[PDB]
């Protein structure tokens, strides 16, 4: 509780959202892969 | 690609009745009607010559 | 369909005119009727008269082809 | 023998199974390499540009 | 039409507590998203008219999916 | 006698698809690229004249695009 | 979405097996359904196709297996 | 009835594609997209409980879906 | 950049002149009915056909390669490094098995 | 508490130096083809991991 | 012999496996510390103010 | 005015796409 004073939020895994950068991420991954073949 | 060509490899298939004498006979007839070799061998008269 | 599909004005001017005439000829069916294969005709039936490149996929029928089994290859440089 | 072991028995039987499938693949790939694909090959060779 | 709307002003002014059993079950489960696919079909190859980099998100599900490249009633005809 | 050949290739079991009133004909490439149009539209002068003698109109477009059931499609991109 | 059900809906935890994410031997439906559920978080979002791994199941698989059974038995009343 | 969201709960805009299904699978599929979001969002603006839920966490869902009209929307759209 | 076109051109001559033709549905037939239990972790059928379906599914280096035996003297097929295992892979590891 | 920041500012040194770096995944990695039942009670690669 | 009898067969096959993995993982560490870590630390250490 | 074209519109985004 006090550790990770209030951003504690028990489930450490699956905590992840979609907002931007894992979109973005997401298509600089796919375009490298089609590029590297 | 390898893994394309493992894939060629297995799974050839052929037409269920085949006959190769007569598929082929079908197949190449209009391909020797073309004259692009006769130009071609012109054009290497004439890269020779100049 | 301009507005939501950022079609190009001077198409949809060009459509206009012929729901112009339409109107203002004897029957606005008839009209439409006689006259609706323009865009077909002088667009996607007279396309690429002269050729200079692009992409054509690859695909494949199988057998049987009743079975309408196709396989696809990949894309040919066009000529 | 010094491998096996790592493995539970039922994904040996699998593993064993797989491989005697793809060993007994009906692929008509190979023969066709063997037989007519030269056959091919030498009928374009004389009509290449190159 | 009165049944309808009674009906509809019951289901409104109502309070619930939960979804249905089977929404309930479903939230229960949790994924974990992971690097991208592999392209299914070439980026500069036009499938479909409109679905192009202007149109991105269509055009990027289709590539990365790929088209249904095999008639559905058949498909579901052993289902 | 490249009417006679075109037609003697070609089979409903592997070139026509049906439906109805609507129907479409697939002419396969050859290997030396594609059949001379010449030979296409003398063979469609001949289904032509074909339909009338048992009253059946033929309405037939060549135009290098396939249409089936409304669908259309270009150089393998459906519009 | 035929082989995107089948070889991108991984029902197994990357890291390696979870406690919780254990299908019971006869249940084996659920292997069915989550396949669903993979599929809509996946294609939901706007974006590439993304590759995707269950996490976790709060109450375990026998818990879910019971609450579908559940409702399979409630349901046409 | 299977139309996506723009934006809501604070977070990103045009996160969402039409691609999301009909039904219960679409709900599920947005709620588990965005739920810590969700759950933030719902604390910071006092819809707050003690019992700790498997998906909520400590936030009181129960109130803020009813006033919301989460809940009633979701039940009058299946009438 | 000079060379390829001309094996492109003479595979896809190949494709049109060949009486073979590549189904890919022979694979997933036959690994449909190798038997296995549904509670191993792991499971060969599915790896091995996760793992045949080629990037963007190009089916077309076979014909260049078979093209290719033409100009060996200019040429010189391989294969590339991402078919290799990243890491160089590992026995215990049934997918590097596959690769 | 004299000498425990003088480690410190030495394994700061070290990391600005070296050219080795960590990469968890590789443990959670391999541990990803580790053969198992799932009826078992007791998974040894979950305990490892955790 | 006097302590596998209170464990499942598969559960030993999977220990087994599981160490195989541990045993031959591709860690470069202790490379690192039996061939450069000693050059960096001769390198660091006249510098250090202890 | 600013009634460029489509093509370079399409090509634009494709630009942006290849950048990484």
């Amino acid at each position: 509780l006090d550790l990770d004073a209030h951003v504690a939020s028990h489930g450490l895994h699956g905590n992840m959202t979609l907002t931007s950068s894992d979109i973005q991420r997401h298509i600089t991954e796919f375009i490298s892969s089609w590029q590297n073949h | 690609d390898a893994r394309a060509i493992t894939v060629a490899l297995l799974s050839g298939k052929y037409p269920p009745d085949l006959v190769t004498n007569v598929w082929y006979a079908d197949a190449i007839y209009p391909m020797y009607a073309d004259t692009e070799v006769f130009s071609n061998l012109q054009r290497d008269m004439i890269t020779c010559e100049a | 369909l301009q507005q939501t599909a950022g079609l190009d004005p001077s198409l949809v001017k060009l459509g206009v005119q012929i729901c112009l005439h339409a109107a203002a000829s004897s029957s606005y069916a008839w009209f439409i009727l006689k006259t609706k294969s323009i865009f077909p005709q002088n667009t996607l039936h007279s396309m690429y008269e002269s050729l200079e490149g692009g992409y054509c996929p690859n695909l494949e029928w199988l057998e049987p082809r009743s079975d309408y089994k196709f396989m696809y290859m990949g894309v040919m440089p066009l000529s | 023998q010094r491998y096996q072991p790592g493995w539970t028995q039922s994904l040996v039987s699998s593993m064993r199974g797989t491989l005697d499938k793809l060993k007994l693949i009906k692929s008509m790939t190979p023969m066709y390499l063997q037989q007519l694909a030269p056959v091919e090959l030498a009928v374009i060779a004389p009509m290449l540009p190159f | 039409l009165a049944e309808m709307d009674e009906t509809l002003m019951r289901a409104r002014r109502h309070s619930y507590s939960s979804f249905s059993k089977l929404l309930e079950a479903y939230l229960l489960v949790k994924w974990r998203m992971c690097e991208a696919r592999e392209p299914s079909v070439d980026l500069r190859l036009p499938l479909c008219a409109g679905i192009d980099p202007l149109n991105s998100d269509p055009f990027l599900k289709m590539v990365s999916v790929g088209p249904m490249l095999q008639s559905t009633r058949k498909y579901f005809a052993q289902t | 006698p490249d009417v006679l050949r075109l037609m003697k290739s070609l089979t409903i079991q592997r070139n026509y698809v049906c439906q109805g009133d609507d129907g479409l004909m697939i002419i396969d490439g050859t290997t030396a690229g594609k059949v001379n149009s010449e030979t296409i539209q003398k063979m469609l002068e001949l289904i032509s004249k074909y339909g009338e003698e048992f009253g059946w109109k033929y309405d037939i477009a060549y135009d290098g695009t396939a249409e089936y059931l409304k669908l259309y499609f270009i150089f393998g991109c459906r519009i | 979405f035929d082989s995107m059900f089948k070889h991108h809906v991984k029902l197994l935890p990357k890291d390696g097996r979870h406690l919780n994410t254990d299908i019971p031997p006869r249940m084996g439906w659920l292997r069915a359904i989550l396949r669903f559920l993979g599929a809509g978080m996946v294609m939901t979002a706007t974006g590439v196709a993304v590759d995707i791994y269950l996490e976790d199941i709060h109450g375990g698989g026998r818990s879910l297996g019971q609450r579908f059974m559940t409702w399979m038995r409630q349901e046409g009343r | 009835w299977g139309l996506p969201l723009v934006k809501a709960f604070g977070s990103d805009p045009w996160i969402f594609s039409w691609y999301m299904p009909t039904g219960d699978l679409g709900m599920y599929s947005w709620i588990s997209l965005i739920r810590p979001l969700m759950t933030r969002w719902m604390v910071a603006n006092g819809y707050v409980t003690d019992r700790c839920s498997p998906v909520f966490g400590n936030a009181d869902y129960r109130r803020c879906f009813n006033e919301l009209k989460l809940y009633q929307g979701y039940y009058m759209a299946q009438l | 950049t000079v060379i390829q076109p001309v094996l492109q051109d003479i595979s896809v001559l190949l494709q049109r002149i060949s009486p073979l033709q590549i189904d890919p549905t022979i694979i997933s037939n036959t690994m449909s009915t190798v038997s296995e239990s549904t509670t191993q972790t792991l499971s060969p059928a599915s790896s091995i056909l996760g793992k045949l379906r080629p990037s963007n599914s190009d089916f077309s280096s076979f014909r260049v390669a078979l093209a290719g035996w033409l100009y060996n003297g200019v040429v010189t097929t391989v294969i590339d490094d991402s078919s290799y295992p990243k890491d160089g892979g590992s026995v215990t590891s049934l997918e590097n098995l596959w690769d």
